[PDB]
């Protein structure tokens, strides 16, 4: 009949007072329907509470095929209201190994690009390095090396070929009809471009210590007003730090002076004075071996 | 019109202003003063008087 | 105690815990008569104990009322008039 | 107990003889119910079934003082029969000296005043039973006066005797709250017993047969106790309505 809120309210006001926690077969399956009705209704609070209840009960119980595959789709659907790709990237780690063991490479290829698409949108964290190799990678495939290069793209990104790669290969990128909610494709260009700029300013601070603001706008794919916009956002959020001179138009790294000068930074020369006697001790022994033998 | 709330108007004026000033002070210094007034939303003379007061 | 004076204890404990927007704080101050913060803190603490029973981290209005009837009086020997003097 | 040897108020302000007086009332573990219709008053007591050496018909927890007047006693038996013969004496002597029908208000008040005389005599034991007197007044109509072992008497819309009185009052409180009256409908006294049995089973949580119960009926200028066959007819009459 086309009812959404009526089917959700009637099912929640009954099923909660229905089951006495006796038979967990039809109980777990029908609770998952309560979460699907809350997503179509648009209530994020109802889907969050239901996702924290039977999630741990399923893991403690023996593993089932049709039951565990439903959680993988539901944890992705909550990204519509949440709009956070860091949490949904960890939820796909189980389905990544599920299609690689129980299923075949037919279903393993699409889930490979979805977990990488959610990984490249993550703001920060050290888990991005451990997800480079993964498990089943190094299969010598076109879609495997394409998504794997996107993770390593954060190391060198000039944003010159960024619009070219997205328009050429766009399995999950520009047009994605699977595991992505939205009313149009406008969210693909906005969400992806804002994240790659955040990862751009991180590596540039570790490479160019002092750079002119005029030449900096070409490397970051930004204008004069857009350059200072992303710089001030990362500093306020506690990401990186840099030097921005408005009248001088010079961007520096702002090296910290808190290292106590020669008390710490100079201590890096201990390896210079230490290896002297190590090479002499090895040379005297080496010269006597070839001379006696 | 109230005299008691009048003493708290400058306190609330400086509270919302200080929160916006910390956003400018957090990154590196040496920015245009005319650009500072555009972020606050007031006149240049109005910002220079309140900013130097703190 | 006072109806408004006790609210300082209700509002302080509620700030350190998660509560639903439908929770009525005015129903506790009117019904409670001559009670201290130790009894009030046990009401909000029982609300979390009633919440973990239902596997719901967010305390709703139902968990607040069900926790009030248990912690309202700790004396088991009350009865009513059953034993005179 | 240095001060426990006697019956006085004790240094703690607590009577310890009343402590064991209420415990003796539940020694028999008998649950009774007393309700009042509009024109009638119907009481029901639980009749325990002993072994074959005893006659259940002779076992009665409800005594007849006079017409329209009845007494429901829950507690020790030896104190019930001695109080039953005493309650009848005041009923007949009052109809002689004052020449008037002794109401259940004074009948419970006389036992309350007589209860203090028992406490006043150190060699006499106070009544350890629960005296529940029911009747139909010419003016006030149906009235229930229950005399506690301590001498307290007060009117009751629907009373009970037993550990289940807490559950009995709860079910009967909402029943009288919706109708806003303390009397049961269906003024016919035969239909009043149907409700008295229905509300009692749901309150006690245990359904009983004709041999597990006894049903008294107090009408105007008439009183009688239903036999074993009359109680069975009440259960059949419930299904016909």
């Amino acid at each position: 009949e086309g009812k959404i809120d009526e089917a959700a309210d009637i099912l929640c006001e009954l099923q909660v007072e229905t089951y006495g926690s006796m038979e967990m077969s039809e109980k777990i399956q029908f609770i998952l329907e309560q979460m699907e009705l809350s997503i179509l209704k648009g209530d994020y609070s109802q889907a969050t509470v239901l996702s924290r209840k039977i999630l741990k009960k399923t893991f403690k119980n023996p593993k089932y095929e049709s039951l565990k595959l439903e959680y993988y789709n539901l944890l992705v659907k909550i990204s519509l209201h949440k709009r956070e790709y860091l949490e949904v990237a960890q939820y796909l780690q189980e389905i990544y190994q599920t299609d690689a063991i129980k299923s075949d490479e037919a279903k393993w290829k699409p889930v490979l690009s979805h977990i990488v698409y959610f990984l490249v949108l993550s703001p920060y964290g050290n888990l991005q390095n451990d997800l480079i190799h993964k498990i089943q990678n190094d299969n010598n495939l076109k879609k495997l090396e394409s998504q794997e290069s996107l993770v390593k793209l954060f190391t060198t990104n000039e944003l010159m070929r960024w619009p070219i790669v997205q328009k050429t290969y766009e399995p999950v990128l520009n047009e994605d009809d699977l595991a992505f909610g939205g009313e149009a494709n406008k969210h693909h260009w906005e969400d992806l471009q804002k994240r790659v700029i955040e990862h751009n300013l991180r590596v540039i601070s570790e490479y160019y210590s002092r750079i002119t603001l005029l030449r900096l706008n070409e490397l970051l794919d930004l204008t004069e007003s857009q350059t200072e916009t992303y710089i001030s956002d990362l500093v306020n959020q506690g990401i990186i730090y840099a030097k921005v001179n408005r009248p001088a138009k010079i961007v520096n790294f702002e090296k910290p002076k808190n290292s106590s000068q020669l008390l710490n930074e100079w201590s890096h020369n201990v390896d210079e004075l230490l290896e002297h006697i190590e090479t002499i001790g090895h040379l005297i022994t080496k010269e006597e071996i070839m001379h006696g033998l | 019109g109230d005299e008691l709330t009048r003493s708290h108007f400058n306190a609330l004026y400086d509270t919302l202003l200080e929160s916006n000033l910390c956003k400018i002070i957090e990154p590196f210094e040496c920015v245009e003063i005319s650009h500072i007034s555009k972020i606050i939303g007031l006149d240049t003379q109005q910002v220079e008087g309140k900013l130097s007061q703190m | 105690r006072d109806r408004r004076e006790r609210r300082l204890i209700f509002g302080t404990i509620a700030s350190k815990m998660s509560l639903a927007p439908e929770a009525d704080l005015d129903s506790l101050i009117i019904r409670n008569d001559s009670l201290s913060g130790a009894v009030i803190a046990a009401i909000m603490q029982e609300a979390g104990l009633r919440a973990v029973r239902k596997n719901r981290y967010v305390i709703l209005q139902s968990d607040l009322e069900e926790a009030y009837a248990t912690q309202v009086k700790t004396d088991n020997t009350v009865d009513k008039f059953d034993f005179y003097k | 107990g240095y001060d426990r040897h006697i019956t006085i108020f004790s240094p703690e302000g607590r009577l310890y003889q009343v402590e064991y007086a209420f415990k003796a009332t539940n020694q028999t573990n008998i649950n009774s119910l007393a309700v009042r219709g509009k024109d009638c008053t119907v009481v029901i007591s639980q009749k325990k079934v002993p072994d074959k050496l005893l006659d259940p018909t002779t076992v009665s927890y409800i005594f007849c003082i006079s017409r329209t007047i009845g007494m429901v006693v829950n507690g020790p038996i030896p104190d019930a029969r001695n109080a039953a013969l005493r309650a009848k004496a005041e009923a007949a002597e009052f109809r002689y000296k004052y020449g008037y029908d002794m109401p259940c208000d004074v009948l419970a008040k006389r036992m309350a005043n007589l209860s203090q005389i028992y406490t006043q005599r150190a060699y006499m034991r106070p009544l350890g039973v629960i005296l529940t007197f029911v009747s139909v007044d010419e003016e006030l109509g149906p009235s229930i006066y229950k005399t506690d072992p301590a001498g307290y008497y007060v009117g009751y819309k629907a009373t009970a005797t037993g550990p289940k009185q807490q559950e009995i009052t709860t079910n009967l409180e909402n029943h009288f709250k919706k109708s806003k009256i303390d009397h049961i409908n269906e003024e016919s006294w035969e239909k009043v017993v149907e409700f008295a049995i229905t509300h009692m089973i749901d309150a006690l949580g245990t359904e009983f047969s004709k041999n597990d119960l006894e049903v008294g009926v107090a009408t105007k200028d008439k009183f009688f106790t239903l036999s074993a066959e009359n109680i069975e007819e009440r259960l059949v009459a419930i299904a016909e309505q």
